[PDB]
């Protein structure tokens, strides 16, 4: 509900106590990035100092939300997120926009401004401790706690949450095509419209939001113009499954005739439906690895129609909302890299695939690092969640870059899977 | 009256409630001791004499063997730091002296008895109550409350540096130019002035310190550079550490292990060549600290070299903000990795060791790689910034691997230093089957439940063998078979495996194992002009595959 420049009382769950996370050291320009980007928090009276009577801390990065000349505080309320959970409790009892992942255009704007201007409740404050840390241990560290609602803390929608649709409402009335769908802290504005409409809707917004107060820093480059690329819009409709698919040929020998009957004898995990002795056959005996041996004409059946079989999912379409979400990626052949998402071992709820070309996006971490966001961000649309990662990287590695060439406003939660050596055969 | 610092507001566990573990008493000798000092104390402040209604008690007991001429007080807060909350924590991260600045003037003042001076939350007082035994039976005994910090409770170093910190702050002002850390009791003000004006400095300070209520061992000179701190040893333009006392003893057990490590694993930040692999593996097949852990071969020699490098202290200097990092990486053995970061040639600011404890089968360029990282870590923790890597492995060594290699990969840029050793290959393995290389299908299968187990393979040329082993593994075996492929086949050849296991070893290209055999093939793969190595289902009977299989111990022949 709605609480006119009164505070709204905010708590923890059963026994849970504050986080006591420790911060990571930074570099001596992330330092001064956050040095400078607090102390002026501090002198809007958005943040403020603490003394020792406060053990409590959570993480805090310096990202360019944007790889401006501007830096940004990312603060990780992960562990502070689940020790709090009183919500739900929400006027609103629907579901997740089932056919925003749908539209053609789902343009991702970020009100996390807005919430710096609700207070939150002097009692909870002390959990949005975080510390500023110093190089080699010279300092104690700076340490500053939220009193207003703090980006990032799954708990600030949800207060301004009444504010939201009270601002929404109008814009939601007249356009009521358009899908609004929020996110931890960016809206997902949806629509069929053709792009240069879509955009303008998406505009109409902004300088209605703005209108209001809730600034939008979501502008893309420039003012009003007309020629069409790849941005922060996603475009729902157009991704698509890039499935598991086998060779075609003329010259294909016996180490040929191998491994493709390996790696169906492994899709017969998940589509049970395919067999293969009869291309099974065509190896009795032992002969040369490199030896080429004529597809079969009963052969050549096979392998044909199991190339139909991989075109028709499963028996898993079925999402447990309250089950967890988990995404594994294998860095495939070069510039290319592959996933999958399941929440159950062997059948998908979908299986991606990411790619880019050596520029300035040169490195396998940077890369890694946008497919995930990339896997991430799809995620949201389709569930609203984010998935739990297998990243295939060594944790110091991941944990001394990842934050490098990030730029979204939520930390997923990973894990570092340690290896894959057939599995790589294109998931 | 007057307590100039103002209090950090302080509370207990939520439902808890403070310590009354009662008087525990001992006869009246002491008791004059102790009341001496808590009425030399009770002045006016760092105590107070507490009325008839105090329900709680943390036992002073007096341990003047510690102290001369004097009667220690200690006293016991055991209880009460178990029912008090938390606080921020007391920072306890060595600043390595690595990361420190070249200064003309270091001083040093003492300031473990601060935690007397600063208030103590009123409302908190309530529960520091400890008490002295009285001479009889009756009501009243010595009742007395601390006001101010009790050295030994929790929070003590919390509130003082707090306190502490929120004191230096308008000298820290009006003095734009002077350095003034702190380490617990050791307050360490830095500057660059003449030994004379420094002192004009550090006057001024424990005058203010002084003003604002503290202590200072005497209006006496100060520093006394070198220091012994945290272990280590810092004059000027170097910093170093000499404490090694290193067994030539008989027996060692565990305990005098684990201090042997302990101790050279410190000596490795600025000694140039520490290794100690060995000496680790020792902790393997034990619990207990004064055990018998028969010391071995090689270990021996560790302990002998490092023996020397110490002969000759070594010494660290200081870092320049203004100047780039750099650190080289030398392969010292079989596995462990000698580095040291440097900003001018020879002027070492520290350097350090790495070993693969990591997995149980490496090579030199995935370990060469975790070293990059664990310095880069450290780097960055101790400066604020990553080193410039100058190492021993050319690009294209590199280029092919991480190109190759499954897992992500980044590192900073590096720049090829021919100091042979060099990190190289040894063996790539044919990416693509070969032609007129025979072929042969392996295997090795065993019993789960026994010791024996044998190995062997069916080839294209039609050779057919099998070979019998004692006490082996079925995974084991599986890389057997690959083995005895590798034996008796020409300088190339194509090998077919159902062993996901010995795919997943051999694949990863692994030059440094511990698995006797995998040090094995990894021999026979150099030898060999070309290899090509390949997977299969299994018991999914594929012409050569089938045939290896049922010529294995198919159950028993029966
Ligand atoms: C002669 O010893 C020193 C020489 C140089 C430095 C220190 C001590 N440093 C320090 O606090 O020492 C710690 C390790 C206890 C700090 C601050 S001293 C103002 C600095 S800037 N460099
Ligand atoms: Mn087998």
């Amino acid at each position: 509900p709605i609480s006119p420049i009164e505070t709204v009382p905010v708590k923890l769950k059963p026994g849970m106590d504050g986080p006591k996370v420790k911060q990571w050291p930074l570099t001596e320009e992330k330092i001064k990035a956050l040095v400078e980007i607090c102390t002026e928090m501090e002198k809007e009276g958005k943040i403020s100092k603490i003394g020792p009577e406060n053990p409590y801390n959570t993480p805090v990065f310096a990202i360019k939300k944007k790889d401006s000349t501007k830096w940004r505080k990312l603060v990780d309320f992960r562990e502070l997120n689940k020790r709090t959970q009183d919500f739900w409790e929400v006027q609103l009892g629907i579901p997740h926009p089932a056919g925003l992942k749908k539209n053609k255009s789902v343009t991702v704007l970020d009100v996390g401004d807005a919430y710096f201007s609700v207070p939150l409740d002097e009692d909870f404050r002390k959990y949005t401790a975080f510390t500023i840390p110093s190089i080699n241990n010279e300092t104690p560290g700076i340490r500053y706690q939220y009193n207003v609602l703090p980006q990032g803390w799954k708990g600030s929608p949800a207060i301004f949450q009444s504010s939201m649709t009270k601002i929404l409402e109008p814009f939601k009335k007249q356009n009521p095509d358009i899908v609004i769908c929020q996110y931890m802290d960016d809206l997902y504005v949806g629509s069929d419209l053709e792009i240069g409409q879509h955009r303008t809707k998406i505009e109409e917004l902004r300088q209605h939001l703005l209108r209001w107060g809730l600034t939008t820093p979501d502008k893309k480059h420039q003012k009003e113009p007309p020629f069409l690329w790849m941005g922060y819009e996603l475009h729902p409709d157009k991704w698509t499954v890039q499935p598991i698919v086998l060779p075609e040929k003329d010259s294909w020998t016996v180490n040929d005739i191998q491994k493709l009957v390996g790696k169906l004898n492994w899709a017969s995990q998940i589509y049970p439906g395919i067999k293969v002795r009869q291309l099974s056959k065509l190896l009795r005996g032992t002969k040369a690895l490199t030896e080429v041996i004529p597809l079969t004409e009963e052969a050549e059946l096979e392998l044909a129609e199991n190339r139909e079989i991989l075109k028709e999912p499963v028996h898993g379409v079925y999402y447990d909302p309250s089950k967890d979400l988990i995404a594994e990626i294998q860095k495939q052949g070069q510039g290319q890299w592959t996933y999958q998402i399941y929440q159950e071992p062997f059948k998908n709820l979908k299986t991606g695939k990411y790619a880019r070309m050596r520029g300035a996006h040169t490195n396998d971490v940077k890369q890694l690092t946008e497919a995930v966001q990339k896997i991430t961000t799809e995620s949201i649309v389709i569930w609203g969640k984010t998935p739990k990662f297998k990243l295939p990287i060594q944790k110091e590695t991941w944990e001394t870059w990842w934050t490098e060439y990030w730029q979204a406003t939520w930390i997923p939660e990973w894990e570092f899977v340690n290896t894959p050596p057939l599995v790589k055969l294109w998931y | 009256p007057i307590s100039p610092i103002e209090t950090v507001p302080v509370k207990l566990k939520p439902g808890m409630d403070g310590p009354k573990v009662k008087q525990w008493p001992l006869t009246e000798e002491k008791i004059k001791a102790l009341v001496e000092i808590c009425t030399e104390m009770e002045k006016e402040g760092k105590i107070s004499k507490i009325g008839p209604e105090n329900p709680y008690n943390t036992p002073v007991f007096a341990i003047k063997k510690k102290d001369s001429t004097k009667w220690r007080k200690l006293v016991d807060f055991r209880e009460l730091n178990k029912r008090t909350q938390d606080f921020w924590e007391v920072q306890l991260g060595i600043p390595h002296p690595a990361g420190l600045k070249k200064n003309k003037s270091v001083t040093v003042l003492d300031v473990g008895d601060a935690y007397f001076s600063v208030p103590l939350d009123e409302d908190f007082r309530k529960y520091t109550a400890f008490t002295i035994p009285s001479i009889n039976n009756e009501t009243p005994g010595i009742r007395y409350q601390y006001n101010v910090l009790p050295q030994g409770w929790k929070g003590s170093p919390a509130i003082f540096q707090s306190s502490m910190t929120k004191i230096l702050e308008p000298f820290k002002k009006q003095n734009p130019d002077i350095v003034i850390c702190q380490y617990m009791d050791d307050l360490y003000v830095g500057s660059d002035l003449e030994i004379g004006q420094h002192r004009t400095k550090i006057e001024e300070l424990r005058q203010h310190l002084l003003r604002w209520g503290l202590t200072t061992p005497d209006k006496k000179h100060q520093k006394e550079p070198p220091f012994l701190w945290m272990g280590y040893e810092l004059h000027p333009d170097k910093w170093t550490v000499q404490p090694i006392v290193l067994p030539e003893k008989d027996s060692w057990t565990v305990n005098d292990i684990q201090k042997l490590v302990g101790k050279l694993n410190w000596a490795s930040q600025i000694y140039p060549g520490i290794k100690v692999r060995q000496l680790s593996k020792l902790l393997r097949g034990t619990k207990a600290l004064t055990e018998v852990i028969p010391l071995t071969e090689e270990a021996e020699l560790e302990l002998a070299e490092n023996r020397e490098i110490l002969k000759e202290p070594v010494h660290g200097v200081y870092y320049d903000p203004s100047k780039d990092l750099i650190a080289e990486i030398q392969k010292q053995g079989q596995g462990q990795w000698t580095y040291q970061i440097y900003q001018e040639p020879f002027k070492n600011l520290k350097t350090g060791k790495y070993a693969r404890m990591r997995g149980a089968h490496t090579n030199d360029v995935k370990q060469l790689t975790e070293a990059v990282q664990k310095i880069t870590t450290e780097s960055i923790v101790i400066w604020g910034k990553t080193p410039k890597f100058k190492l021993p492995i050319q690009k294209e060594t590199w280029e092919t691997w991480w190109t190759e290699y499954w897992q992500a990969t980044w590192i900073p840029e590096w720049e090829f230093v021919n100091t042979p050793p060099l990190v190289k290959l040894w063996y790539q393995l044919e990416k693509e089957p070969i032609v007129g290389a025979e072929t042969f299908y392996v295997d090795g299968a065993a019993n789960r439940e026994t010791k024996l187990g044998k190995a062997g393979y069916v080839t294209n040329k039609g050779r057919q063998k099998v070979v019998p082993l004692t006490n082996t593994t079925n995974q084991k075996t599986e890389l057997q078979a690959i083995y005895l492929a590798l034996q008796d086949s020409g300088l190339e050849v194509n090998i077919v495996t159902d062993s996901q296991y010995a795919l997943g070893i051999i694949q990863a290209q692994p030059d440094k194992s511990e698995s006797e055999l995998v040090n094995q093939i990894i021999e026979q793969l150099i030898k060999k002009e070309k290899v090509y190595l390949a997977w299969v289902p299994a018991h999914k009977g594929i012409g050569g595959n089938e045939q290896v299989d049922k010529l294995v111990s198919a159950g028993i022949r029966k």
